[PDB]
């Protein structure tokens, strides 16, 4: 049942508004393909990205950040 | 489209006025004109062609 | 067939300069040869080929001297419906229907 | 009863005439000739096995 | 022969000196020959470029050694295509626009059937005639040809070639899928299938 | 006593076992010869397998039908080494020394390795390591601690011939050859004991078997004659690879015995060698394939289990099956949400047997005597013997006679006999679900329209299938764990999945807004339509100023039990405060007066108390495929059985009000006025004009570009945020004017086929049109259709409709369009391949999986994968929303039960 539930809804994966109003985030491969990506190995993977928080003297100045 | 023969064609433009492959420089030279990818011949102005 | 031309054998005497096509019109010789000409319409309720045949004229060159040309058939090619050469072409309304 | 596309057609219509239509096949049975000499022959099969 | 134009003209001296101090002249030739077939063949290296060079490269233009003279010049041309891109002098062509895209119709598809197949009856037509040239020997003199033609043609041969590759779709080049049957429900359908 | 397989241990056949497990030497090379009387005293049957109609085998008479062949052997003169364990050879030879059989390692260390072999019994890839590391540890020395080292040279592989670069006359290495023999007698030197210290066993598996001395010969039944036309036997494969092995191994024996050339011996060998790799794999490396004369190469064993299209996938782990039927399903939902519909022509075709015992005995007695004509027949009748009599030729008196108990009869299919049904592909778990037979005359399978989100199916043309279980036990079963009523509730999220559909839902608004007053002749209508048996009480009439009449609210009613205490804001909801002022009435006092403030109602929120609707409108939080908490709770508080009487009464009354009370919609519900469209128009001039602005300062260099993208970048994505804005306002215009009490809107607000972003497509701008991003730059050199000028990038030249659907597009707008919608009909077929491969991924890796009794989940090595199963212990078919038990449900529950009395 654990592989059937998640294999089911990879048939209804349609579109999302891919051109968001948006800036920030930018082409992190999102959909079905992602999926495909964790679910195997793979060493490489394309696009990577890493997020940094910052401690309580960076986190509410534009000049420091 | 139906096909026509080569040969017509060459000529009719020859006669006219196409300046053969034997002149060039050509670049800089107000040139190149081609028949189905074979550049044959030059010419002088373009507009007026 | 102007590109093949001239071929061979090896004995240096003969050989068969090719000359020009002709196309005939739709017909059939079925069993005791009866050459009848044939309408679409009859082709695909008995399962013939809706055909035409294919005659060439070769020229024997016997030591170069050029002495008598022979038209032969070849075969049969098949002919598109409501082309130029077959019988249906340029035929007036109440032809077809008849 | 007809949720979902479906269609609901009235009952005297299709009565009198409305959609009606007709199915056609042919089959193509010969008579092969082995090279044998012997041959197919359409008869009534003899009530036998 | 590429250009006489000084910027393009520029970046090939380095190409020109990196290889052709290397490579002198027809030893190039030599080493197709070499790399075709791993295994001595004295003789056969020069003669094995000759077969791949006129067989393989741009066949419209010639097939005799003669004809690689003037590929040579049309091969340049192509070449300065690339190198001035890699500077930036046009814009990619896209293969999907139609002015780069023809069709070939009923027609021409039906003369590479016709080719092939006529070119296989005059070659069973020649192995026949020589194969009655011991069994016979002499006959008429003017009439040899005039009934060795008749007795070896076997009219069958070109006939049932043209039929059975037609009939079935795969055509001898490799192509396949070149004649459907003709969809015949409502006469909308067979009209718009024949287009 | 018939018992079952319990394990398999595989190992090697040794010589010794062939010999007895043979039946006979097979010593003649031929086949059949020839067209009459086929009986040879070599290959064929010499008591080895039959195919013939001759009745000869090995005593046991036993015809060609169903007679497993027998084995045979073939004495061979010369040792051969076998292809297969070739790798492993080398692994052997070149770590122990020769004469001794010790495994060139001191006592010592040969003993503390022991120690590794009992912690490790059970994981095949971490013991691969230690093997290793000892065959890498024995290869680099020369020093054996009992035959005092005299230099020990090393050997050779690659394909199958090895060699030893030692040393005879000074200082030479000439490369000594080595032949099958010479191994095979260094094998066997090796005692017993270091074995588990390779990677052998001593009992099953001896080294020096591997050198194959004896070659089992297939049977008959397992080689196969096919015949060509109708006269050419086509022989098979391996029956002539077969015949060659014995024309070379009998001039073998007569050549080296009689005369010696010695020449003769290497040149033979090999070739033997040769041809027997070919036997085990003719697809091997370096071994051109032995071809049977016509071009076709010789599939052997390794070409027979496989060959990626062998006997796994093609015949054994699928097949198709009996007992079914296949057809187009239409919908009728007048029957219970658990019943079929079965074509009475179906019906025929597809029996049960029965098995008559005493209570019976009088039903199946007419069952039989009724023949197989009339519906109510029979076909077969089994007798206690097994032999099955055939009901039809001539009569069935003389059967149907004293039937004497114990009989079986397969009678046609009748109302409540269990059946399964599938929609093929089936996805999810849910896709074959068991249903109970009703039978009805004409050529469709008819389907309950709420059971049609888990078969994913519609309704134009799409074919189901229906296989019948027969034997007792699987029957029951069948029906008591897979019945439709036991999955309202789906596993993958926590709410249900069989529910209303589109008329179930709009029709459910209709029957409870403020003001749907039916008169007393309805009411007594449409309760007889709904099942439901009520008796005098229809009581009391709400209203009687125009006419004794009843109020909508209390016809709901009497559907929800007297208890169920809910309430839940809804999608309706446009005033959020006149929904607060109601919302503290509840907190404060959990029981007042229904008069007060709940009749001053809202039609948004929902309020039952004690199975009384007084306040709100029921729409798509009620029913429904997504999220619905009305039939969520009836499921857990009040069994299963419970929720499809609810369900069933729920969906025949809601379709009686929508059919009589009209529900059409006409062109005139997506007209707007002549003022508003004027407001519409001055907003597209706006924008456009925003739009060309841009494109003026892009030229003059006054760009003032975005972070990332580069200035080419910068300019599209300034100006698609300009455009979405203008279509959305355009929206706003459109949900503002139009009211919501026409037949179009309602649709939409509910949630029966609908998205408010279509109703607006349809009477304002379209909007932009795009492509997998990008706008429109695929065209000519400089422009997308050659109607516009060279180089424009304006609003109207890269692709905006501005006209609707209803005004009509024009042109060049509609080929925009069409460039637009290519891109749905592309995806759509292709994400479908992507998901179905990688689902037979996760299948094949998960599938052992199962809960033990003491709740731990465990592979089928006895490795535990989960102490306490999901974090443990709530299955999530039974879960709220992630969470478990629910306090602040379960406390409100009970403490409104106890205080309200
Ligand atoms: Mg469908
Ligand atoms: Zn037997
Ligand atoms: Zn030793």
């Amino acid at each position: 049942v654990a592989a059937q539930s998640i294999g089911e809804p990879s048939t209804q994966m349609t579109l999302n508004t891919f051109h968001y109003a948006g800036v920030a985030e930018i082409n992190v491969t999102l959909g079905l393909p992602r999926i495909i990506e964790i679910v195997d190995a793979r060493k490489n993977p394309s696009t990577p990205i890493m997020t940094v928080y910052l401690d309580e003297e960076h986190r509410y100045d534009r000049d420091k950040a | 489209t139906t096909g026509i023969p080569e040969r017509e064609v060459r000529e009719y433009l020859m006669k006219m006025g196409v300046v053969p492959i034997e002149e060039r420089r050509p670049a800089p030279g107000l040139y190149r004109v081609y028949l189905n990818g074979v550049l044959i011949g030059t010419v002088e102005d373009g507009r007026k062609l | 067939v102007n590109e093949f031309g001239e071929v061979v054998p090896d004995i240096p005497n003969f050989k068969v300069k090719f000359g020009k096509i002709r196309i005939g019109q739709p017909e059939f010789q079925e069993a005791q040869g009866q050459r009848r000409p044939l309408y679409p319409m009859d082709a695909r309720i008995r399962n013939l080929t809706y055909s035409a045949p294919l005659y060439l004229e070769m020229i024997p060159v016997v030591n170069g001297i050029e002495q008598e040309p022979v038209e032969v058939r070849i075969g049969e090619l098949p002919i598109m419906l409501k082309s130029k050469a077959c019988r249906l072409y340029g035929l007036s309304d109440e032809e077809l229907i008849k | 009863y007809n949720m979902e596309d479906a269609v609901i057609i009235n009952k005297a219509s299709i009565e009198r005439g409305l959609a009606r239509s007709t199915f056609f096949r042919t089959y193509e049975a010969e008579e092969k000739r082995y090279l044998g000499g012997q041959k197919d022959n359409f008869e009534v099969p003899s009530p036998n096995i | 022969a590429v250009s006489d134009d000084p910027r393009i003209q520029q970046v090939l001296f380095d190409n020109l000196e990196d290889a052709s101090d290397i490579s002198t002249q027809e030893e190039a030739l030599d080493y197709i020959g070499r790399l075709a077939l791993p295994g001595q063949p004295k003789e056969y290296r020069l003669r094995r470029a000759e077969h791949i060079i006129d067989n393989n490269l741009l066949p419209h233009m010639g097939v005799d050694p003669e004809n690689r003279r003037a590929k040579a010049y049309y091969l340049g041309m192509m070449a300065l295509k690339v190198l001035e891109l890699s500077l930036g002098l046009r814009g990619e062509d896209d293969k999907d626009h139609y002015a780069n895209k023809r069709l070939k119709l009923a027609g021409d598809l039906l003369k590479d059937l016709f080719r092939v197949a006529f070119g296989q009856l005059v070659k069973d037509m020649q192995y026949q005639m020589t194969k009655t040239y011991q069994r016979k020997g002499e006959r008429y003199t003017f009439e040899n040809i005039q009934r060795f033609v008749r007795n070896s043609i076997r009219p069958d041969v070109l006939s049932e070639r043209i039929e059975h590759a037609l009939a079935t779709g795969s055509w001898p080049g490799g192509r396949t899928g070149v004649s459907q049957l003709l969809d015949r429900t409502n006469y909308m359908s067979t009209l718009s299938h024949l287009r | 006593m018939k018992k079952v397989i319990g394990s398999i241990e595989f190992g090697i056949l040794s010589p010794q076992e062939i010999r007895k497990m043979s039946a006979a030497e097979i010593t003649v090379p031929d086949t059949y010869d020839d067209d009459g009387y086929p009986i040879e005293g070599g290959l064929m049957d010499k008591r080895l397998g039959v195919i013939d109609p001759g009745l000869r085998c090995e005593t046991c008479g036993a015809r060609a039908g169903e007679c497993p062949g027998h084995f045979g052997h073939i004495e061979l003169a010369r040792p051969v080494i076998h292809v297969g364990f070739a790798k492993t050879i080398h692994r052997v030879l070149e770590s122990t020394c020769r004469e001794c059989g010790r495994i060139k390692l001191t006592d010592e260390e040969i003993e503390e390795y022991m120690q590794k072999f009992e912690v490790m019994g059970d994981r095949k890839g971490a013991v691969d390591k230690l093997i290793k590391e000892i065959h890498k540890k024995a290869k680099e020395r020369m020093v054996c601690p009992h035959c005092g080292a005299p230099q020990f040279p090393i050997k050779f592989e690659r394909p199958t011939i090895y060699w030893e670069l030692r040393k005879d006359e000074e200082g030479n290495e000439y490369k000594h050859r080595m032949m099958p023999s010479e191994v095979r007698d260094r094998l066997e030197k090796i005692p017993d004991k270091d074995l588990p210290l390779l990677g052998l066993h001593p009992e099953k598996s001896r080294p020096e078997w591997m050198v194959l001395t004896v070659l089992p010969v297939p049977p008959v039944t397992m080689r196969p004659s096919i015949t060509l036309e109708s006269g050419i036997r086509a022989e098979d494969d391996l029956t002539h690879k077969l015949v060659d092995i014995i024309r070379i191994n009998n001039r073998l024996k007569s050549n080296i015995e009689a005369g010696a050339p010695q020449l003769i011996i290497e040149d033979l060998w090999d070739l033997l060698q040769y041809h027997v790799t070919t036997y085990i794999n003719n697809e091997t490396s370096g071994v051109p394939p032995a071809k049977h004369k016509s071009g076709r190469p010789l599939k052997t064993l390794a070409q027979r289990l496989k060959g990626k299209e062998g006997r796994f996938r093609g015949n054994l782990s699928g097949k198709r099956v009996n007992f079914s039927a296949r057809t187009v399903i239409s919908p009728d939902p007048m029957i219970s949400i658990n019943e079929v519909g079965v074509p009475l022509a179906v019906a025929m075709e597809l029996t049960v047997p029965e098995k008559v015992t005493e209570f019976n005995y009088e039903k199946l007695k007419q069952r039989v005597l009724n023949g197989p004509e009339k519906y109510p027949g029979a076909n077969y009748v089994i007798d206690p013997e097994g032999r099955r009599i055939r009901l039809m030729e001539s009569n069935r008196e003389l059967i149907a006679e004293k039937l004497d108990i114990g009989w079986t009869v397969e009678r046609h299919l009748e109302d409540g006999d269990v059946v399964l049904f599938n929609r093929q592909p089936s996805l999810h778990r849910m896709s074959i679900m068991a249903h109970r037979v009703r039978v009805m005359p004409y050529r469709t399978f008819r389907l309950n329209l709420p059971v049609c989100p888990p078969y994913n199916a519609d309704f134009d043309g799409d074919e189901m299938n229906l296989h019948v279980p027969q034997t007792e036990e699987a029957q029951a079963e069948a029906k008591i764990l897979m019945e439709v009523q036991n999955h309202i509730i789906s596993p993958r999220y926590g709410g249900p999945l069989i529910a209303g559909i589109q008329d179930h839902i709009s029709g459910g608004y209709l029957l409870t807004r403020e003001g749907a007053y039916f008169t007393r002749y309805e009411v007594e209508q449409m309760l007889m339509f709904a099942g439901m048996d009520v008796n005098e009480l229809p009581e009391p009439d709400k209203y009687e100023n125009g006419e004794p009449l009843w109020s909508g609210k209390t016809i709901f009613s009497l559907l929800l039990p007297d208890d169920l205490t809910i309430w839940y804001r809804n999608k309706l909801c446009d005033e959020p405060e006149r929904c607060e002022a109601l919302e503290k009435l509840i907190e404060e006092k959990l029981i007042p007066d229904p008069e007060e403030v709940r009749k001053l109602a809202y039609d948004g929120f929902v309020y039952i108390q004690n199975g009384k609707l007084l306040s709100g409108a029921v729409d798509k939080k009620a029913y429904g495929r997504e999220d619905g908490k009305l039939l969520d709770i009836i499921v857990r508080e009040y069994g299963v059985e419970r929720a499809r009487q609810f369900l069933d009464q729920v969906t025949k009354l809601t379709i009686w009000v929508i059919t009589h009370k009209g529900f059409t919609t006409a062109i005139d519900d997506e007209d707007l006025p002549q003022e508003a469209i004027d407001r519409i128009h001055e907003i597209i001039r706006e924008a456009e004009e925003k739009v060309q602005r841009l494109i003026e300062a892009y030229k003059r260099g006054e760009l003032e570009p975005l972070p990332g993208k580069t200035l080419e970048e910068t300019l599209e994505s300034k100006i698609m945020a300009v455009l979405a804005e203008a279509r959305d306002n355009a929206g706003k215009v459109a949900e503002r004017y139009l009211g919501m009490n026409n037949h179009a809107v309602i649709m939409a607000k509910t949630g029966a086929r609908g998205k408010i972003l279509n109703i607006t497509q349809m009477a304002a701008m379209l909007g932009q049109q795009s492509i997998r991003g990008k706008r429109l730059y695929r065209g000519y050199r400089g422009r997308v259709l050659t109607h516009f000028k060279p180089g424009d990038l304006g609003a109207r030249a890269r692709g905006f409709v501005t006209n609707s659907y209803k005004s009509g597009l024009t042109p060049q707008e509609y080929f925009f369009h069409a460039m637009g919608g290519r891109e749905g009909l592309v995806d759509t077929a292709v994400r479908t391949a992507q998901s179905g491969y990688m689902q037979r991924r996760l299948i094949n890796a998960l599938q052992d999986l199962k809960v033990d009794y003491d709740g731990t989940v465990r592979d089928p090595t006895g490795i535990i994968v989960q102490f306490k199963y999901g974090e443990d212990g709530v299955d999530p078919m039974k879960s709220w929303q992630g969470k478990t038990v629910d306090v602040d449900r379960v406390i409100v529950r009970t403490l409104l039960k106890m205080r309200g009395g």
